[PDB]
């Protein structure tokens, strides 16, 4: 169970990294919505990670 | 968040 929990936590971290790259892309593309979505996703994931 | 985005927008 601990290993499974760790894997889930690891997956969340990986997702956050992908989101960060997307946020950088949004700045280059000048799209407000893409940047906003990534930030929101990072926050919920962080909360989820803390719970985990 | 919007305020933070504005700073990001310049870049």
């Amino acid at each position: 169970a601990q290993k499974r929990s760790e894997k889930q936590y690891n997956d969340a971290q990986n997702e956050i990294n992908k989101w960060q790259r997307n946020a950088q892309l949004a700045l280059q593309k000048g799209d407000e919505n893409l940047a906003r979505q990534a930030l929101e996703r990072k926050k919920t994931y962080t909360d989820t990670s803390a719970a985990l | 968040d919007e305020l933070a985005a504005l700073k990001a927008q310049m870049l």
